[PDB]
């Protein structure tokens, strides 16, 4: 199968440059151009550059002087560099492939890497228990509280359990750390027999926690 | 209606 | 540069109908427009490539039209894993420029939350601050209050709401309501209390706590 995988979200300070990795598999850059696009607040949608199977590279017109678009065949790597970054640089960076070598139809995305500007330091968040305690359907989640910048992942029992999970949206408290809650409802005789783990990976700070949820 | 990195849908 | 006008910018339908999404161009770009897919936390999905071509993996409800300046993508009966933001791209000039896109919304029946609400933790209280967290489970529509309460004291100010989107199975939304104290205010009061208002309760419902128990 086809696939592109980019490096991890994080922190770029104010004039400082961005570097992102995208890693393909499924194909070979030696018969297919690698794009990437962009996707912000102030502007949405935005493509931004590529490079072609033989090693060319465009880019678009307001970004000719500070980026720079780089590839080892061998490897498999594309790598995604910009120069001076501004708050509003802030957004989702993608890599992309056509569903020919010559064209623009983007059949094939990366994952996405979210990118902040901010001169913040990174923080790692806490993690709490929101502990159960109507009709057999008991819920319970995790909070995971003070941490910069976004992103963070939650999951429950090492992905094994999905169903009955919300995930909020991260919220910018007043310390300008974010913070969110995922729950999960599960039925409440299986909270004898079973055990309900979040795990929590924050990739900016490399803190990665499992947190146990159990009744009081 | 403006984009949201966090859910990466339209906040309108 | 084109400039892609989408309209409009919200699109609120029921399942098994037919909804259209509009894509203008500033000048005339042939048939030369794709349109793509995002559903929440997603990357853009290919939908339809040059107004009207298929694209393999991509089931049949969905199918474009139009050439010059306006064009339509159409989800001829459409389903709850619709729930997503829908882009145009043009690519006849460069550079190839995107739309702003339409956001799809699903209306369904009016449900009643499940409201849970969870004291702090003693994990959380060894820090100094106490958070008293107060969950609104899959309802429709997203309008609802949430009223804080502690010690008949009304609370206004410290406390932030974050509402999930749409779910893709059932259309619901589900909201969560913080309510954040210093840990000395926590510890010289008693009684903490969410009420919640939505259209589907006859009445305001009360979940509450005793510090302690």
């Amino acid at each position: 199968q086809v696939q592109l995988k980019q490096s991890g979200p994080g922190l770029v300070q104010p004039s400082q440059s961005l570097s992102i990795t995208c890693t393909v598999s499924g194909f070979s850059l030696t018969n297919y151009g690698v794009h990437w696009v962009r996707q912000s607040p102030g502007k949405g949608l935005e493509w931004l550059g590529v490079i072609w199977s033989g090693g060319n590279t465009d880019y678009n017109t307001p970004f000719t002087s500070r980026l720079s678009i780089n590839k080892d065949n061998s490897k498999s790597q594309v790598f995604f560099k910009m120069n001076s970054l501004q708050s509003n640089d802030t957004a989702i960076y993608y890599c992309a492939r056509a569903l020919t070598y010559y064209d623009y139809e983007f059949a094939y995305w990366g994952q996405g890497t979210l990118v902040t500007v901010s001169a913040a330091s990174t923080k790692g968040p806490s993690v709490f228990p929101l502990a159960p305690s109507s009709g057999g359907t008991a819920a319970l989640g995790c909070l995971v509280k003070d941490y910069f910048p976004e992103p963070v992942t939650v999951s429950w029992n090492s992905g094994a359990l999905t169903s009955g999970v919300h995930t909020f949206p991260a919220v910018l408290q007043s310390s300008g750390l974010y913070s969110l809650s995922s729950v999960v409802t599960v039925p409440s005789s299986s909270l004898g027999t079973q055990t309900y783990i979040c795990n929590v990976n924050h990739k900016p700070s490399n803190t990665k926690v499992d947190k146990r949820v159990e009744p009081k | 209606c403006q984009f949201d990195e966090s859910t990466r849908r339209l906040k309108c | 540069d084109i400039l892609l006008t989408q309209s409009p910018v919200i699109l609120s339908v029921s399942p098994g109908e037919r909804v259209s999404f509009s894509c203008r161009a500033s000048q005339s770009i042939g048939t030369n427009i794709h349109w793509y897919q995002q559903r929440t936390n997603g990357s853009p999905r290919l939908l339809i490539k040059y107004a009207s071509e298929s694209i393999s993996g991509i089931p049949s409800r969905f199918s474009g039209s139009g050439s010059g300046t306006d064009f339509t993508l159409s989800i001829n009966s459409v389903e709850s894993e619709d729930i997503a933001d829908y882009y145009c791209q043009q690519n006849n000039n460069w550079p190839t420029t995107f739309g702003a896109g339409t956001k799809l919304e699903l209306k369904r029946t009016v449900a009643a939350p499940s409201v849970f609400i969870f004291p702090p933790s003693d994990e959380q209280l060894k820090s100094g601050t106490a958070s008293v967290v107060c969950l609104l489970n899959n309802f429709y529509p997203r309008e609802a209050k949430v009223q804080w309460k502690v010690d008949n004291a009304l609370q206004s100010g410290n406390s932030q709401e974050s509402v999930t989107e749409q779910d893709s199975k059932d259309s619901t939304y589900s909201l969560s309501s913080t309510l954040t104290l210093s840990k000395a205010d926590y510890e010289k009061h008693k009684v903490y209390a969410c009420e919640v208002t939505h259209q589907g309760l006859s009445s305001p419902v009360t979940k509450s706590f005793n510090r302690g128990a």
